Order: C-alpha cells, then structure tokens, then sequence
C-alpha cells in the first residue's frame, strides 16, 4: 500500500489558527444570604466567587489529576489568536451604550444593576463601563469583570499572541533561499497585502529527540514516507529517445550472431522506457530520504556491471547496504578490471574490512583505472548546514559531471589491454559493452548534471535534518533499469516545476511543523504530570496518543519498550514557554482553585477540647478552621496509599487530638439540636471498625437564623461550641470595582495560512535551463 | 600544552609528508588527524600577544575540510594544504611567542597565556596526537 | 539456611551494567563475520539493550516474589546438584525478556499463608515420623527383637 | 505478543540471511512461555532445584 502511505503525509492539514469565542472563567459571582454578627439575617444578600461548577473529587490524588485535566482544558483553550471586537456585546445601561467584553460580564452587569441592595457607588460605576478604541494605533479596551486569577489567565491570552505582521518581504523570505536566488525561477505577486494582515509562523525546530539515534523501527517508517513522497516530487524524464529505436542501434553496435548462444543478448534485457523514469526516481528519491538502497542484478549481465560502474560513479558507496553494494563490486572487479591486466580471480573473503575497490586501488599497476578506483572509494558527501537544515551535498565534481570524463577516461584503458588469459570472445564481449557506453560520453555527462541539479533543487525544500544512518529495511534498486537510465535520456532536460517544488516545501513544513508542536505537547502533559506528583499514571497513553497525532506511524505495532523509552527522552526536554507559563499560573493558583469550593474539606481538626464556633458573615456559624496550626497532622492519602491504620487507630482509641489532612466531603448540618447532641466525634468510629477512609464524611455547621430551632442560641446568650473542626476556607466578597478589568488588543487583523497562495510561479525554459557553474545542465545536440 | 605540541606535530609531518605527488596510503592516516583538527579548530577565536612589544593578534579559524579522494596527491592538494599550514603555523608561533614570555610565582607548571588556557579544554582535547619528542 | 541473592540482583542494579556492556557489544565492529549476520546480530543485541529499564525492573520483582517466598520456608535450603534437572528452555527466557509490561505481581497474603502452612505441615509430619521411626527401632532393638 | 514479533521479526531480518525464517519465533508466547519461565525461575531458586 505505497499508495495510502503517501495519502498519510499528503493530508497532514497544518494547525487551525483558534480565535477566542469566550473568556474561560473559572469563578462566578453568585449572591449568598448573608446573616448577622449572632447568625440572625442582614436584611441583604452578598455576592461571592464560586466555582462555575465542580468535579473535585475526593482523593487528593483525583484532585491533583483533575488539575491536570483542568491544564489540559486550558491548552485546548488556548488562542492561538484573539478579536476582543468579536466577542463583545453591549450592556444594556451606560450612558453611551458601550460595549463590555462578554455576554457573561454583560450578564453580570444587568444583575448587579436593576438588584435592590447594588448601592448607588456601583451603579454609577457600570454607566461608566465604555470600549476605548484608538484607531490609529490600532489598539482596542474593553471592560471586563474577572476574578484575578481568572485575569491571569485572560491577560496572558492577550498578551503572548501568535500573530506576527507580514507584507510582501516576508512572502519573499518565505520560499527559501537556493529557490529565491536561482536563476532558473521566477516568482512574481499579484497583491500588495494591506499593513493589518498576520501569520502565525510554523515551529521549525529541529529535531530534539534525535529519532535517527535509536528509534530505527520508528525512523524506518519516517524514511519511508519520505521516500514515498519525494518520489512523486521527482519530474518525469521528458523526450526520452525512442526504446525500440535504441535496441536497433544497440543490436547493430555489437553484432548479434544468431546461432552462437553468447553474452551479448542479455546486455539487451529489460531496457524500456518506464525502468529509465523508475530508476531517475528512486536515486534522486532515495538520496532526498537519506534511505538506503539494495541492488538487485544478475552477474552475466556485463552491461549491468557497466552501468553499475557509473551508478558507483555519481552516487556515494554509503547509500547502500554492504551486501549488494560489495557483491556488485566483487561482480565488476572480477568481470571486467582484473582479467584486463591479467592478474588473479581475487578470492575475496566475506568479512573483509575492506571492499573490493578498496584493494583494487592497491593491486592495480595503471594509474586511470585506478585514480577511477580511488574515487569511488572515498566517495561520500560533505556534511553541510545550510539555511539552519543539514543537507548531504555531492562532491564539486560529481555535479559538474566531469567525474564521467574521469570515469570514462579510465574506462578506455580497459580497452586498450589485451586480456592475456581469456579468450577472444570475451575480449570482444568486455569491450563492446566499454563501446556500448562510450558511445554516451556527453549524454553520461549531462545526465550526472541533471541528476545533480534535481538533487540540489529538490533538497533546496527539505526543512528536517538529513540524517545519514542506515536505514533498516533498505528497498530495491535494479541495475537494469540504470542501465535503461543510462541509454535513453537524449536532450531534454526536465527540472521540476515550482508548483511542485512549492507543494513538496508545503507537506515538508507540514508535517515538521506538525511534528514540533506534538513534541510540545506532550512535554508540556508529560512535565504537567511529573510536577504534580502523580505517582499512579502510566505514561503509556500520553506518548501513545503521540504517535497517534502523528498521522504516519502505525501505533499499534509499537510496542510498550519505544514507547517508554520516548517518554525516556521526551522529559529531558524544555517545555515551550508558552505552556510553561500556563503551568506557572496552574501551578500558583490551583492550591486557591482547590479551596474554593463546596463538595470538599482540606481536612478535620478533631480536638477533643471545647472550642466554640466561629462566626462568618455567610454561615452565621459553623466550625471551619482556618489553620492546621497546633495540631499534628495526618495525611489522609498517603494513609491510603500505604493502608496502615494503626497510627490513627492509636491516635483515636484514646482521644488525642488529631488533624486529619486532606480533601474529604462534608454533610451540611444545620440544627442546633444535632450539635447539642454531639455529632461530632460520631462519624469517626468507622475508621476503627472498618478499615476504610474512603467512607469518612466530615460535617460542617451552619447555625443560622434560618436554621430550625435557632433560639437556642438567641434567647439563652449562648455562643456555640463544638468538638471538632473541618478545615475549610471561607469564600470571597464580589468586590465590583475591583474585579473590573480593561482587556487590551488590536481592533482589526486578518490571519493567511498558505503564504505560497500569493506567488505566482515561472520558470526558465529549459533548453536555457542553467547550474550553479553558470552553465547549462544538458549541453548537448 | 600536550594539544599544542600536537597540533605542531601535524603541522610539522603535514609540512613533510604532504608533497606534490605521494602516494595516498602514505598519508591516509595523517589527513584523518589534521581533518579532526580542523573540526575541533572551527568556530573558534583566540588572542595571543599583549605584554612587551609583543602585538596583539585575533585569530579566528573557517577552513574547509582536505580532499580524501586521490590516489597521489596532485599540486592543487599540496596548495590548499600549504595555505591551511601556513595560517596554522603562524597561529602556533604566536601562541608559543606568547606562553614563553608569561610566568608566575605560584603555580609555574600551569599555562599562563589566554590562548594555551584556552586549548586546555576537553574540547580540544581531540587534537591530541603522538608525544614522541 | 537460605540462599539469597546479592543486593545487585536484588534492586536490579546489575541490569544497568548488562545494558552498558550489551550496547558496547553494538558499536562493536566484527573483524571478519559477514555483514548481514553482523547487523542482524547487533540488531538482536538492540533488541535487549532497549529494554534497560523494563528488565531492570523485571529483576527487582522476580527477586521481590523470591523473597516474599523465601520467608515461608522451614526447611534448610541446602544446594546440592541434584539428578535430574528441570530443563529450561531459553526460548522462553526471550519470551520473558520481550514480553514483561509494568505491572507487578506480588503473592497475595492468602497464597502467601497457605505456602507457609503446607511447608510447616510437611515439617511437622516429617519430625513426628522421624521421632516415631526412632522410638520403634530403639524399642525393637532394646526389646531384643532382632527378626 | 504479536506487535512483539513483528518488532523482532523487522529489526533482526531473516528473509536476507540463510538459517531458515520461522523457529527463531517461537518466542513471542503471551502466558505458555513467558509465564511458566517465571514460574520455572522462582520455583527453582526456592527450592534448590
């Protein structure tokens, strides 16, 4: 299916720019009956901060994992930009009908306003809430009403924004540089784009978790689709000379006998004019990719081993495995270079350090056959940086193509021998295949350029690190279709055109783009979850949801080991400043979200000492600490955790006093009754008899005017006492004028995805197609 | 001070076995250590000279890799390699110019100048060749 | 008597060495083996020095079950090379290097009991025979009962 | 155990080399392998076996 594995990275569709709809608050303002100095009502409710709604759980591990949910919910709300102008709606009373930031704060406004008891301070206050737009700086205010840590939050989605000013130069500066300054393209515009127009530019970092280390099961699958794609980036060979008129011209060089059964005929095999197209393909393919290839001949075949002196000619000796590389060079020594001067069939030993080129240059008396040699030895490419990506370069010679002229300057030295020790007709079957090649001295040449060129031009929109390892599995190439590549190719030079240079750019910063932000992600999850203390999460789903973002791999062939070992190397890394920041905030005030609600109680002080209730404004009286100071702590979830239950079974067979910390529930008592009668250490037995604390349930009072029975407390001067005390903290006042806040953004931008959608594309005609020499590539008549 | 007698001997047997002409497996193991040389030189700038009527000289190091693909050295190699020795061997004369003149009291044994300082790191530690003198 | 491992095999420490010296045996150049079974062997090499820290803790929870166990014997643990041996296929050990995930297994307290019970029960009836077996012959032989 | 072979099965290639393809793999057992070898182990080391 190398059809569905070119669709997987054709279709990485890069990431949605997200606009801000809402705020993300996380509180509320809710009015509460509020009661007096000895629990009877102030005539007036209060508004408070609440929680938009809970699911804080019980366990304090539930707790911090919700947190962790909760900074996840954050990422997946965070904007990648924002118009404040389309968000806000207009309260329904200020002076000039202004416009508040929020259907939510405009909510707000019309419940503190047209509400009895507002106070006439504030309602001035909201007349007064107005939009201020500067449009010459273009910048825009908008009143807001936000509880501080949910304007931490808001005030850093303001202000660390994507967006980034564009014009035409950066539309320049997009296409990279050995395509914006060849002389063979040309890129014009159509439109000037205005002075309020953004991008948020793709994360080209490169690759932090070096995946070509060790990772070779993961790479593998990498190098193929990266060979999948760029072979149908690869142009198609145009003009080729006619196939069935070059087998005649190719029959009449040597002179088929037809009687004698000789080796002549099978230089004749499976030339056709798709295996030339094939093999351009996949060796400007394979070396775009980095992958490895394996060749696949037949060692009667001599015009196989004479293309394949050419193959070892252009490409270096390490885009190939060891096996068929040093086979083929074995096949090329014995046939054709070593029975010319007439010397030994070199048994040559599996294992050997050294290949069989690598002792040809040493046993070999000419100097041209063996400078040839020597050449092909030490081939190998310079490793460059150029526009910050690594990208394997050729050898200066290679692509000027005077390394034919070396080649094939050595190659009419092994006709001039006189085979001392073989027979005539090998003579003549050697040197009419060195004929049959020399006859394409100058298309040789110029077929080395154009190889070069497309190389060049082609890794000229590579944005990731071309790694050379090895690969693993290390696909076909056939020397058949070399040597129909070496034949048939005549004058027409194909360089490909900027539309597909642009679109193979494209899916390249696609997918790399891709790539950098999963990497982000995750090591923002994975250090979210390790500074948090959760020691119970298997890491298993975070780097496995990773791979399955990644639209290539096949998740479920990899196994647990590559799986752990990138969560391994994943941690080493720097979380993005941008979630970094987010967990700063998270981490700051999750200890005051955590406390801010009902549904949960940071602990029971169970003193066994009389202490009286105290009174708050909204409760009238209840029993909240508001330290575990004097108390020896007990944490309740380590005690979970490790399931001991005979320090706390110590601590309440006899009555010490004792501080149970950690989130537990809480039941709402309210009569006084139930507090005469003493509640209080009665939910605590159950530890001992059960050996649970999943069950304990603390209560919290309210002794309130609205509570039954409350004259208890009014008509016989009784302030009330309790036993113990849950630790609770007490929720604060809807202070107006200070939660307002005045959000800060641009009035009006526009965001352009696909900047390559302005340039339209040329290029030179190729009979005048030029190289890097200043000289044509294809020269010939 | 083991790093700048071994860039002196690269230099030296560089000025010696690298001729016009030579066979290449007689230098095949010495382009090796002068190519690693000149990758743990690059990117890499230096000071020698400041004290007496010694001048002071910056040195800075962007050259490229030496060919390893002759089989006997023809005349475009030697001169390439006799531009990359000469501006080698003038860094090393004004690095020893400079550390021959420099001494202190307390620890004598210890590189003085700011160049031979600098080159007792681990990153030029792979310079390391031969103490053979 | 109990023979007991080393803390090394204990913590699963010693992995951390097997796993430097296995990866050193990967960057390992062969002299003259051929190169496909080269690869193919240092490869085979990688496929265990990947698996560092699932075998590092793969041996800190068989020396954690051989431990829990060990503390339920009543018997001497005498090694003695016995006849027959109980053949172990290494296969299997591939399996068990390859195959662990995370999750431990530790002897549940009622098969931990019971272990416990049926070693002091086998305890028991062997003194109590013993001691029986020594009171008949001593009987017989001072009885003067010599048939 | 399936994801297990193949993994094993692509990294270490037998179709290139020449012993045979198959009996190499018969490793990859989820609990008739892997199981009893822990089972085998811990058996043996206690009781001197």
């Amino acid at each position: 299916p190398k059809e569905s594995i070119l669709k997987k990275l054709e279709d990485i569709k890069p990431e949605q720019a997200k606009k801000q709809t809402k705020l993300f608050r996380i509180f509320e303002p809710k009015q509460l009956p509020i009661y007096r100095a000895n629990g009877e009502r102030e005539l007036r409710n209060r508004w408070y901060w609440k929680l938009k709604r809970d699911t804080l759980p019980d366990g304090d591990y539930d707790v911090r994992e919700y947190f962790l949910n909760l900074y996840d919910q954050v990422l997946m709300e965070m904007p990648d930009y924002l118009l404040l102008k389309d968000m806000a709606v207009e309260n329904k009373n200020s002076r000039d009908a202004g416009k508040v930031v929020d259907s939510e704060t405009a909510a707000i406004c019309d419940a503190i306003f047209q509400d009895e008891e507002t106070e006439g301070a504030v309602r001035r206050f909201i007349a007064e809430m107005r939009q201020r737009v500067q449009a010459d700086r273009n910048v825009v205010n908008y009143p807001s009403i936000l509880h501080p840590i949910d304007h931490a939050f808001n005030e850093y989605f303001l202000q660390h924004q994507l967006v980034e000013p564009l014009n035409n130069d950066i539309i320049f500066n997009y296409i990279p540089e050995r395509i914006r300054n060849d002389v063979n393209y040309i890129l014009n515009m159509d439109r000037n784009l205005p002075s309020t127009a953004r991008y948020i530019r793709p994360n080209l970092l490169q690759d932090r978790l070096n995946l070509h280390d060790n990772f070779e099961s993961l790479w593998d699958t990498i190098t193929t689709s990266n060979y999948i794609l760029a072979r149908s980036v690869v142009p198609d060979l145009k003009e080729l000379v006619s196939t069935e008129a070059q087998i005649q011209k190719m029959s009449q060089d040597l002179q088929l006998e037809a009687l004698t059964i000789q080796s002549e005929t099978q230089f004749l095999t499976g030339i056709n004019s798709q295996a030339a197209n094939d093999c351009f393909k996949t060796l400007i393919a394979a070396m775009l990719s980095q992958r490895t290839m394996s060749l696949d001949f037949v060692t009667t075949n001599y015009m196989s081993l004479i293309s394949g002196m050419w193959l070892l000619t252009v490409i270096p000796n390490d885009m190939f495995i060891r096996e068929s590389l040093v086979a083929c060079q074995l096949a090329i020594i014995n046939t054709i270079v070593y029975p010319a001067f007439g010397m030994q069939r070199m048994h040559y030993r599996n294992g050997d350090p050294q290949t069989p080129f690598q002792i040809a240059e040493q046993q070999i008396q000419n100097f041209q056959v063996a400078n040839w040699l020597h050449f092909v030895n030490y081939n190998q490419f310079r490793q460059v940086v150029i526009d910050g990506v690594l990208n394997q370069v050729l050898n200066d010679n290679i692509r000027n193509g005077h390394v034919v002229n070396q080649l094939m300057e050595a190659l009419m030295q092994l006709s001039r021998q006189q085979f001392p020790t073989m027979p005539v007709d090998y003579k003549r079957s050697i040197q009419r295949g060195i004929l049959l090649l020399s006859n394409r001295l100058g298309q040789l040449v110029d077929l080395t350029r154009l190889l070069s060129y497309n190389y060049e031009t082609l890794m000229a929109c590579i944005t990731m690190n071309m790694q050379h390892v090895q690969t693993l599995t290390t696909e076909k190439l056939q020397l058949t279709s070399v040597t129909s590549l070496c034949m048939l190719i005549g004058n027409a030079t194909v360089i490909p055109s900027p539309q597909t240079l642009f679109h193979y750019y494209n899916v390249n910063v696609n997918f790399h783009s891709n790539y950098n932000e999963r990497i982000n992600d995750a090591v923002a999850i994975i250090t979210a979850a390790n500074r948090l203390n959760l020691y119970q999460k298997k890491m298993k789903s975070i780097v496995e949801d990773f791979l399955k973002r990644l639209q290539i791999f096949d998740v479920a062939r990899v196994p647990d080991d590559q799986m752990y070992r990138l969560r391994d190397r994943l941690r080493l890394l720097p979380v993005e400043i941008r979630r970094l920041d987010i967990f700063n905030l998270i981490a700051m005030n999750m200890e005051q979200i955590e406390r801010a609600s009902d549904k949960i109680a940071q602990g029971v002080i169970i003193a066994y000492r009389d202490m009286q209730l105290e009174r708050d404004e909204m409760y009238g009286y209840v029993n909240i600490a508001r330290n575990l100071d004097g108390f020896q702590q007990i944490n309740l979830e380590e005690l979970m955790r490790s399931g001991d239950y005979a320090q706390i079974t110590n601590m309440l067979l006899n009555n010490q006093p004792v501080a149970l910390v950690g989130a537990l529930p809480f039941i709402t008592d309210s009569s006084v009754i139930s507090l005469i009668a003493k509640l209080d250490a009665t939910v605590f037995a159950q530890i001992v008899k059960l050996r649970k604390v999943d069950t304990l349930k603390p209560i919290l009072y309210k002794i309130n005017s609205d509570s039954n029975d409350f004259y208890l407390v009014a008509n016989y001067d009784w302030i009330p006492t309790s036993t113990t005390k849950v630790y609770k903290q007490v929720p604060q006042q809807f202070d107006f004028r200070a939660s307002m806040h005045m959000l800060t953004s641009n009035l009006t931008f526009t965001v352009y995805s696909d900047l390559l959608a302005f340039v339209s594309a040329d290029t030179v005609e190729p009979i005048n197609a030029v190289a890097f020499d200043n000289m044509r590539i294809m020269n010939e008549l | 001070m083991d790093v700048l007698y071994s860039l002196s001997k690269t230099l030296k047997d560089a000025r010696d076995k690298i001729v016009e002409g030579t066979l290449y497996s007689n230098v095949s193991d010495l382009i090796q250590q002068f190519n690693q040389m000149i990758i743990t030189m690059n990117g890499n700038e230096f000071q020698t000279g400041g004290i007496g009527n010694l001048p002071i000289r910056n040195w800075n190091f962007n050259f490229g890799l030496l060919g390893t693909t002759l089989l006997n050295l023809d005349a475009n190699y030697v001169e390439t390699a006799r531009n990359t020795i000469d501006y080698f061997v003038d860094f090393v004369d004004n690095v020893c110019m400079d550390e021959m003149v420099r001494e202190s009291q307390r620890n004598g044994i210890a590189p003085q100048s700011d160049s031979l300082r600098k080159l007792s790191a681990i990153k030029f530690k792979r310079i390391n060749f031969d103490n053979s003198s």
